[PDB]
Protein backbone atom coordinates (compact mmCIF):
# COMPACT_ATOMS: atom_id res chain seq x y z
CA UNK A 1 0.00 0.00 0.00
CA UNK A 2 2.84 2.62 0.56
CA UNK A 3 4.24 2.18 -2.84
CA UNK A 4 1.16 4.46 -3.74
CA UNK A 5 2.88 7.11 -1.64
CA UNK A 6 5.69 6.35 -3.71
CA UNK A 7 4.18 6.30 -7.11
CA UNK A 8 2.42 10.15 -6.06
CA UNK A 9 5.75 11.10 -4.95
CA UNK A 10 7.20 10.11 -8.51
CA UNK A 11 4.78 11.74 -10.40
CA UNK A 12 6.44 14.94 -8.66
CA UNK A 13 9.64 13.45 -9.37
CA UNK A 14 8.96 13.23 -13.01
CA UNK A 15 7.76 16.19 -13.80
CA UNK A 16 10.64 18.09 -11.69
CA UNK A 17 13.22 16.20 -14.00
CA UNK A 18 10.71 17.04 -16.65
CA UNK A 19 10.97 21.51 -16.74
CA UNK A 20 14.74 20.60 -15.64
CA UNK A 21 15.19 19.13 -18.66
CA UNK A 22 13.07 21.88 -20.14
CA UNK A 23 15.68 23.89 -18.73
CA UNK A 24 18.95 22.66 -20.16
CA UNK A 25 17.36 22.30 -23.55
CA UNK A 26 16.06 25.94 -23.54
CA UNK A 27 20.12 27.14 -22.59
CA UNK A 28 21.07 26.16 -26.46
CA UNK A 29 17.89 27.63 -27.66
CA UNK A 30 19.02 30.78 -26.03
CA UNK A 31 22.44 31.01 -27.35
CA UNK A 32 20.91 30.18 -30.96
CA UNK A 33 18.03 32.53 -30.67
CA UNK A 34 20.73 35.10 -29.12
CA UNK A 35 22.64 34.77 -32.14
CA UNK A 36 19.04 34.84 -34.40
CA UNK A 37 18.74 38.04 -33.49
CA UNK A 38 22.39 39.29 -33.52
CA UNK A 39 22.78 38.35 -37.36
CA UNK A 40 20.63 41.52 -37.72
CA UNK A 41 22.24 44.39 -39.96
CA UNK A 42 19.73 47.40 -40.64
CA UNK A 43 29.13 51.55 -52.50
CA UNK A 44 28.28 49.62 -55.69
CA UNK A 45 30.77 47.06 -54.72
CA UNK A 46 28.90 47.53 -51.05
CA UNK A 47 25.71 46.65 -52.31
CA UNK A 48 26.89 43.44 -54.58
CA UNK A 49 28.79 42.88 -51.47
CA UNK A 50 25.66 43.09 -49.44
CA UNK A 51 23.50 40.60 -51.59
CA UNK A 52 26.51 37.90 -51.07
CA UNK A 53 26.76 38.80 -47.43
CA UNK A 54 22.86 38.35 -46.58
CA UNK A 55 23.00 35.25 -48.91
CA UNK A 56 25.36 34.14 -46.52
CA UNK A 57 23.41 34.84 -43.52
CA UNK A 58 20.51 32.95 -45.39
CA UNK A 59 22.35 30.72 -46.28
CA UNK A 60 23.17 30.53 -42.30
CA UNK A 61 19.94 30.99 -41.76
CA UNK A 62 18.37 27.57 -43.23
CA UNK A 63 21.46 26.21 -42.22
CA UNK A 64 20.20 26.32 -38.58
CA UNK A 65 16.68 26.03 -39.94
CA UNK A 66 16.66 22.63 -39.16
CA UNK A 67 17.25 22.53 -35.65
CA UNK A 68 14.94 25.77 -36.13
CA UNK A 69 12.11 23.14 -36.68
CA UNK A 70 13.55 21.12 -34.56
CA UNK A 71 12.58 23.54 -32.36
CA UNK A 72 9.19 24.31 -33.02
CA UNK A 73 8.99 20.07 -32.99
CA UNK A 74 10.47 19.92 -29.75
CA UNK A 75 8.03 23.12 -28.38
CA UNK A 76 4.81 22.02 -29.95
CA UNK A 77 5.50 18.89 -28.25
CA UNK A 78 6.58 20.68 -25.36
CA UNK A 79 3.51 22.35 -24.30
CA UNK A 80 1.56 18.97 -24.57
CA UNK A 81 2.70 18.54 -20.68
CA UNK A 82 2.19 21.31 -17.76
CA UNK A 83 -2.04 29.27 -17.40
CA UNK A 84 1.33 31.53 -16.57
CA UNK A 85 3.74 29.80 -18.76
CA UNK A 86 1.06 29.61 -21.34
CA UNK A 87 1.72 33.36 -22.57
CA UNK A 88 5.46 33.09 -22.06
CA UNK A 89 5.44 30.68 -24.88
CA UNK A 90 2.64 32.57 -27.16
CA UNK A 91 5.60 35.50 -26.33
CA UNK A 92 8.56 33.48 -27.80
CA UNK A 93 6.55 31.92 -30.43
CA UNK A 94 5.35 35.10 -31.59
CA UNK A 95 8.19 37.20 -31.02
CA UNK A 96 10.62 34.69 -33.05
CA UNK A 97 7.60 34.85 -36.04
CA UNK A 98 8.68 38.60 -36.42
CA UNK A 99 12.05 37.81 -36.68
CA UNK A 100 11.91 34.79 -38.30
CA UNK A 101 10.19 36.99 -41.29
CA UNK A 102 12.00 40.24 -40.54
CA UNK A 103 15.49 38.42 -41.54
CA UNK A 104 13.61 36.80 -44.22
CA UNK A 105 12.51 39.71 -45.99
CA UNK A 106 16.12 41.57 -44.66
CA UNK A 107 18.23 39.58 -46.20
CA UNK A 108 15.46 39.56 -49.28
CA UNK A 109 16.36 43.32 -49.24
CA UNK A 110 20.09 42.89 -49.43
CA UNK A 111 19.74 40.58 -52.06
CA UNK A 112 17.22 42.97 -53.95
CA UNK A 113 18.89 46.10 -53.42
CA UNK A 114 22.10 44.98 -54.76
CA UNK A 115 19.42 43.88 -57.46
CA UNK A 116 19.71 48.01 -57.46
CA UNK A 117 23.33 47.57 -57.72
CA UNK A 118 23.40 45.61 -60.33
CA UNK B 1 -17.79 -12.92 -29.46
CA UNK B 2 -16.65 -10.43 -27.42
CA UNK B 3 -13.36 -8.58 -27.15
CA UNK B 4 -10.56 -7.21 -24.68
CA UNK B 5 -8.74 -4.50 -25.92
CA UNK B 6 -6.31 -1.13 -24.65
CA UNK B 7 -7.84 2.31 -24.43
CA UNK B 8 -6.33 5.25 -24.43
CA UNK B 9 -8.09 8.97 -25.72
CA UNK B 10 -6.66 11.85 -27.31
CA UNK B 11 -7.18 15.77 -26.49
CA UNK B 12 -7.27 17.00 -30.05
CA UNK B 13 -10.84 19.13 -29.88
CA UNK B 14 -8.54 22.35 -30.54
CA UNK B 15 -6.38 21.23 -33.78
CA UNK B 16 -3.95 24.58 -33.26
CA UNK B 17 -2.84 23.24 -30.06
CA UNK B 18 -2.63 20.14 -29.75
CA UNK B 19 -1.41 17.82 -26.63
CA UNK B 20 1.40 14.66 -27.19
CA UNK B 21 0.42 12.57 -24.50
CA UNK B 22 -2.37 10.30 -24.43
CA UNK B 23 -3.97 9.58 -21.15
CA UNK B 24 -3.14 7.46 -18.92
CA UNK B 25 0.37 5.90 -19.67
CA UNK B 26 -0.59 2.68 -18.66
CA UNK B 27 -4.18 1.93 -20.71
CA UNK B 28 -6.96 0.13 -19.14
CA UNK B 29 -9.25 -2.66 -20.06
CA UNK B 30 -12.52 -3.45 -21.01
CA UNK B 31 -14.27 -5.71 -22.78
CA UNK B 32 -16.34 -4.90 -26.19
CA UNK B 33 -18.20 -7.43 -28.56
CA UNK B 34 -17.00 -8.09 -31.88
CA UNK B 35 -19.80 -8.95 -33.70
CA UNK B 36 -22.07 -6.12 -32.51
CA UNK B 37 -21.51 -2.29 -33.95
CA UNK B 38 -19.20 -0.22 -32.36
CA UNK B 39 -21.16 3.08 -32.08
CA UNK B 40 -23.15 1.83 -29.25
CA UNK B 41 -20.34 0.61 -27.45
CA UNK B 42 -17.88 3.84 -27.22
CA UNK B 43 -20.27 5.20 -24.53
CA UNK B 44 -19.25 2.98 -21.73
CA UNK B 45 -15.07 3.17 -22.72
CA UNK B 46 -15.99 6.88 -22.82
CA UNK B 47 -17.38 6.67 -19.67
CA UNK B 48 -13.91 4.57 -18.58
CA UNK B 49 -11.85 7.02 -19.62
CA UNK B 50 -13.92 10.09 -18.53
CA UNK B 51 -12.51 11.64 -21.61
CA UNK B 52 -13.47 15.64 -22.09
CA UNK B 53 -13.92 15.10 -25.61
CA UNK B 54 -17.73 15.57 -27.47
CA UNK B 55 -18.73 11.88 -27.79
CA UNK B 56 -21.23 13.12 -30.24
CA UNK B 57 -17.72 14.83 -32.04
CA UNK B 58 -15.53 11.65 -31.58
CA UNK B 59 -13.75 9.26 -33.89
CA UNK B 60 -11.69 6.07 -33.47
CA UNK B 61 -7.88 5.55 -34.81
CA UNK B 62 -6.74 1.98 -34.57
CA UNK B 63 -2.94 2.65 -32.76
CA UNK B 64 -0.69 0.64 -34.83
CA UNK B 65 -2.39 0.18 -37.79
CA UNK B 66 -3.83 3.86 -38.48
CA UNK B 67 -7.48 2.48 -39.01
CA UNK B 68 -10.18 5.07 -38.78
CA UNK B 69 -13.54 2.70 -37.63
CA UNK B 70 -16.93 3.24 -39.53
CA UNK B 71 -18.47 3.77 -36.01
CA UNK B 72 -21.58 1.70 -36.81
CA UNK B 73 -20.90 -1.56 -38.01
CA UNK B 74 -19.73 -4.58 -36.21
CA UNK B 75 -15.97 -5.72 -35.67
CA UNK B 76 -16.21 -8.75 -37.85
CA UNK B 77 -18.15 -6.47 -40.55
CA UNK B 78 -15.07 -4.46 -41.44
CA UNK B 79 -12.40 -7.92 -40.56
CA UNK B 80 -10.93 -7.28 -44.18
CA UNK B 81 -9.40 -3.92 -42.90
CA UNK B 82 -7.81 -5.75 -39.83
CA UNK B 83 -5.46 -7.94 -40.66
CA UNK B 84 -2.67 -6.87 -38.40
CA UNK B 85 -5.45 -6.80 -35.54
CA UNK B 86 -6.55 -9.81 -35.66
CA UNK B 87 -3.08 -10.90 -35.48
CA UNK B 88 -1.74 -9.09 -32.18
CA UNK B 89 -4.69 -10.74 -30.12
CA UNK B 90 -3.77 -14.13 -31.77
CA UNK B 91 -0.56 -13.13 -30.75
CA UNK B 92 -2.31 -13.32 -26.81
CA UNK B 93 -1.12 -9.32 -27.11
CA UNK B 94 -3.62 -6.76 -26.50
CA UNK B 95 -3.86 -4.09 -29.04
CA UNK B 96 -4.16 -0.43 -28.49
CA UNK B 97 -7.18 1.48 -29.77
CA UNK B 98 -7.16 5.70 -29.78
CA UNK B 99 -9.62 7.74 -29.38
CA UNK B 100 -9.65 11.44 -30.93
CA UNK B 101 -12.01 13.30 -33.06
CA UNK B 102 -12.85 12.97 -36.06
CA UNK B 103 -10.99 14.09 -39.68
CA UNK B 104 -14.25 16.13 -40.08
CA UNK B 105 -14.81 17.78 -37.20
CA UNK B 106 -11.06 19.05 -37.11
CA UNK B 107 -11.02 20.46 -40.45
CA UNK B 108 -14.55 22.01 -39.97
CA UNK B 109 -12.77 23.61 -36.87
CA UNK B 110 -9.82 24.46 -39.14
CA UNK B 111 -12.06 25.88 -41.90
CA UNK B 112 -13.95 28.00 -38.85
CA UNK B 113 -11.20 29.72 -37.78
CA UNK B 114 -9.66 30.06 -41.41
CA UNK B 115 -12.85 31.89 -42.30
CA UNK B 116 -13.44 33.76 -39.02
CA UNK B 117 -9.92 34.79 -37.77
CA UNK B 118 -7.64 37.57 -38.70
CA UNK B 119 -4.60 39.60 -38.59
CA UNK B 120 -2.15 37.82 -35.49
CA UNK B 121 -4.58 35.11 -35.20
CA UNK B 122 -4.73 33.95 -38.60
CA UNK B 123 -0.96 34.22 -39.04
CA UNK B 124 -0.06 31.81 -36.62
CA UNK B 125 -2.75 29.07 -37.65
CA UNK B 126 -0.89 29.25 -41.07
CA UNK B 127 2.67 28.76 -39.82
CA UNK B 128 1.66 25.63 -37.83
CA UNK B 129 -0.55 24.16 -40.73
CA UNK B 130 2.68 23.31 -42.41
CA UNK B 131 3.82 21.14 -39.24
CA UNK B 132 0.19 19.62 -38.94
CA UNK B 133 -0.02 18.36 -42.66
CA UNK B 134 3.27 16.97 -41.85
CA UNK B 135 3.09 14.67 -38.83
CA UNK B 136 -0.97 14.01 -39.64
CA UNK B 137 -1.44 13.06 -43.62
CA UNK B 138 -4.69 11.55 -42.95
CA UNK B 139 -6.39 14.87 -42.85
CA UNK B 140 -5.59 15.60 -46.04
CA UNK B 141 -8.20 13.69 -47.82
CA UNK B 142 -11.20 15.19 -45.67
CA UNK B 143 -9.71 18.43 -46.32
CA UNK B 144 -10.03 18.40 -50.05
CA UNK B 145 -13.59 17.22 -49.16
CA UNK B 146 -14.55 19.90 -46.92
CA UNK B 147 -13.52 23.40 -49.74
CA UNK B 148 -10.49 23.82 -47.74
CA UNK B 149 -9.16 24.60 -50.78
CA UNK B 150 -11.87 26.96 -51.72
CA UNK B 151 -11.14 28.39 -48.13
CA UNK B 152 -7.24 28.89 -49.07
CA UNK B 153 -7.91 30.46 -52.20
CA UNK B 154 -10.53 32.76 -50.41
CA UNK B 155 -8.26 34.03 -48.03
CA UNK B 156 -5.18 34.40 -49.93
CA UNK B 157 -6.44 36.48 -52.73
CA UNK B 158 -7.05 39.51 -50.50
CA UNK B 159 -4.06 39.01 -48.37
CA UNK B 160 -0.32 40.56 -48.42
CA UNK B 161 2.58 38.60 -49.84
CA UNK B 162 3.33 36.87 -46.46
CA UNK B 163 0.87 35.97 -45.39
CA UNK B 164 0.03 34.18 -48.99
CA UNK B 165 3.90 32.99 -49.44
CA UNK B 166 3.19 31.07 -46.21
CA UNK B 167 -0.33 29.72 -47.55
CA UNK B 168 1.81 28.62 -50.43
CA UNK B 169 4.90 26.68 -48.06
CA UNK B 170 1.90 24.75 -46.36
CA UNK B 171 0.42 24.18 -50.06
CA UNK B 172 3.30 22.14 -50.85
CA UNK B 173 2.73 20.50 -47.83
CA UNK B 174 -0.70 19.22 -48.98
CA UNK B 175 1.17 18.16 -52.07
CA UNK B 176 3.50 15.71 -50.79
CA UNK B 177 -0.19 13.72 -49.70
CA UNK B 178 -1.41 11.87 -52.16
CA UNK B 179 -4.88 13.39 -51.71
CA UNK B 180 -3.91 16.45 -51.35
CA UNK B 181 -2.31 16.34 -54.62
CA UNK B 182 -5.52 14.83 -56.35
CA UNK B 183 -7.41 17.93 -55.20
CA UNK B 184 -4.69 20.42 -56.36
CA UNK B 185 -5.77 18.54 -60.19
CA UNK B 186 -9.29 18.55 -60.00
CA UNK B 187 -9.21 22.76 -58.59
CA UNK B 188 -8.78 25.15 -61.55
CA UNK B 189 -8.76 27.84 -60.05
CA UNK B 190 -6.02 26.93 -57.53
CA UNK B 191 -3.79 26.46 -60.32
CA UNK B 192 -5.60 29.53 -61.68
CA UNK B 193 -4.66 31.24 -57.95
CA UNK B 194 -1.25 30.56 -58.58
CA UNK B 195 -0.82 32.18 -62.31
CA UNK B 196 -1.77 35.29 -60.69
CA UNK B 197 0.97 35.14 -57.83
CA UNK B 198 3.06 35.00 -60.76
CA UNK B 199 2.78 38.41 -61.09
CA UNK B 200 3.46 39.15 -57.49
CA UNK B 201 6.05 42.33 -56.49
CA UNK B 202 7.56 39.68 -53.87
CA UNK B 203 10.16 37.74 -55.90
CA UNK B 204 10.34 35.21 -53.06
CA UNK B 205 6.63 34.24 -54.01
CA UNK B 206 7.17 34.55 -57.56
CA UNK B 207 10.14 31.87 -57.15
CA UNK B 208 8.21 29.94 -54.92
CA UNK B 209 4.90 30.24 -56.94
CA UNK B 210 7.51 29.03 -59.75
CA UNK B 211 8.52 26.17 -57.80
CA UNK B 212 5.30 24.50 -57.03
CA UNK B 213 4.25 25.00 -60.90
CA UNK B 214 7.20 22.88 -61.24
CA UNK B 215 6.28 20.46 -58.96
CA UNK B 216 2.76 20.02 -60.30
CA UNK B 217 3.87 19.49 -64.00
CA UNK B 218 6.58 17.03 -62.75
CA UNK B 219 3.80 14.91 -60.79
CA UNK B 220 1.98 14.06 -64.11
CA UNK B 221 2.02 15.03 -67.71
CA UNK B 222 -1.93 14.90 -67.52
CA UNK B 223 -2.07 18.39 -65.72
CA UNK B 224 -0.23 19.92 -68.50
CA UNK B 225 -3.70 20.81 -70.99
CA UNK B 226 -5.30 21.62 -67.54
CA UNK B 227 -2.36 24.29 -66.70
CA UNK B 228 -2.71 25.65 -70.03
CA UNK B 229 -6.29 26.34 -69.94
CA UNK B 230 -6.72 27.54 -66.40
CA UNK B 231 -3.67 30.22 -67.85
CA UNK B 232 -5.81 30.97 -70.88
CA UNK B 233 -8.80 31.72 -68.06
CA UNK B 234 -6.87 33.91 -65.86
CA UNK B 235 -5.39 35.76 -69.09
CA UNK B 236 -8.47 36.55 -70.42
CA UNK B 237 -10.09 37.33 -67.16
CA UNK B 238 -7.89 39.75 -65.94
CA UNK B 239 -7.73 41.22 -69.77
CA UNK B 240 -3.80 40.64 -70.11
CA UNK B 241 -2.78 38.92 -72.72
CA UNK B 242 -2.04 34.88 -72.36
CA UNK B 243 1.32 33.65 -70.93
CA UNK B 244 2.28 37.67 -70.74
CA UNK B 245 3.55 37.09 -66.66
CA UNK B 246 6.20 34.57 -67.72
CA UNK B 247 8.20 36.98 -70.76
CA UNK B 248 7.31 39.97 -68.37
CA UNK B 249 9.49 38.05 -65.73
CA UNK B 250 11.78 36.85 -68.85
CA UNK B 251 12.59 40.69 -70.25
CA UNK B 252 13.09 41.73 -66.95
CA UNK B 253 11.59 45.06 -65.61
CA UNK B 254 14.03 44.82 -62.85
CA UNK B 255 16.69 43.50 -64.26
CA UNK B 256 18.62 39.54 -63.94
CA UNK B 257 17.78 36.95 -61.54
CA UNK B 258 19.27 34.04 -62.90
CA UNK B 259 17.19 31.37 -60.61
CA UNK B 260 14.01 32.63 -61.89
CA UNK B 261 15.11 32.95 -65.27
CA UNK B 262 16.34 29.23 -65.03
CA UNK B 263 13.08 28.08 -63.30
CA UNK B 264 11.13 29.24 -66.00
CA UNK B 265 12.93 28.24 -68.86
CA UNK B 266 12.82 24.77 -67.19
CA UNK B 267 8.98 25.23 -66.76
CA UNK B 268 7.77 25.55 -70.13
CA UNK B 269 10.32 23.11 -71.17
CA UNK B 270 8.84 20.49 -68.90
CA UNK B 271 5.09 21.96 -70.35
CA UNK B 272 7.06 21.10 -73.98
CA UNK B 273 7.72 17.59 -73.29
CA UNK B 274 4.38 16.27 -72.54
CA UNK B 275 1.84 16.66 -75.96
CA UNK B 276 2.59 14.57 -79.30
CA UNK B 277 -0.08 16.75 -80.85
CA UNK B 278 1.85 18.82 -83.36
CA UNK B 279 -1.36 21.03 -84.20
CA UNK B 280 -2.23 23.10 -81.06
CA UNK B 281 1.59 22.85 -80.25
CA UNK B 282 1.72 25.24 -83.48
CA UNK B 283 -1.42 27.38 -82.03
CA UNK B 284 0.63 28.22 -78.99
CA UNK B 285 3.89 28.52 -80.94
CA UNK B 286 2.19 30.89 -82.82
CA UNK B 287 1.00 32.88 -79.90
CA UNK B 288 4.03 33.13 -78.88
CA UNK B 289 5.96 34.23 -81.71
CA UNK B 290 3.81 37.10 -81.57
CA UNK B 291 4.73 38.68 -78.29
CA UNK B 292 8.32 38.86 -79.70
CA UNK B 293 9.99 35.81 -78.04
CA UNK B 294 12.55 34.92 -80.84
CA UNK B 295 14.35 38.28 -80.34
CA UNK B 296 14.74 38.08 -76.62
CA UNK B 297 15.72 34.55 -76.86
CA UNK B 298 18.52 35.39 -79.64
CA UNK B 299 20.09 38.33 -77.79
CA UNK B 300 19.96 36.67 -74.31
CA UNK B 301 21.66 33.50 -75.87
CA UNK B 302 24.26 36.16 -77.51
CA UNK B 303 25.74 37.83 -73.70
CA UNK B 304 28.16 35.41 -72.26
CA UNK B 305 26.95 36.32 -68.97
CA UNK B 306 24.29 33.62 -68.68
CA UNK B 307 24.71 31.19 -66.20
CA UNK B 308 25.20 27.65 -68.14
CA UNK B 309 22.38 25.65 -66.36
CA UNK B 310 20.15 28.09 -68.03
CA UNK B 311 21.73 27.76 -70.70
CA UNK B 312 21.38 24.19 -71.22
CA UNK B 313 17.66 24.18 -70.69
CA UNK B 314 16.99 26.71 -73.45
CA UNK B 315 19.52 25.02 -75.80
CA UNK B 316 16.85 22.07 -75.36
CA UNK B 317 14.47 24.90 -76.00
CA UNK B 318 15.76 25.31 -79.65
CA UNK B 319 16.62 21.83 -80.13
CA UNK B 320 12.81 21.12 -79.69
CA UNK B 321 12.36 22.81 -82.91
Amino acid sequence: TKRLIHENQGQCCGLIDLMREYQNLKSAVSKVLENASSVIVTDQEDLKWAFSKHETAKNKMNYKQKDLDNFTSKGKHLLSELSLVKTDMESTVDKWLDVSEKLEENMDRLRVSLSIWD
Amino acid sequence: SVVTVRVQYLEDTDPFACANFPEPRRAPTCSLDGALPLGAQIPAVHRLLGAPLKLEDCALQVSPSGYYLDTELSLEEQREMLEGFYEEISKGRKPTLILRTQLSVRVNAILEKLYSSSGPELRRSLFSLKQIFQEDKDLVPEFVHSEGLSCLIRVGAAADHNYQSYILRALGQLMLFVDGMLGVVAHSDTIQWLYTLCASLSRLVVKTALKLLLVFVEYSENNAPLFIRAVNSVASTTGAPPWANLVSILEEKNGADPELLVYTVTLINKTLAALPDQDSFYDVTDALEQQGMEALVQRHLGTAGTDVDLRTQLVLYENAL
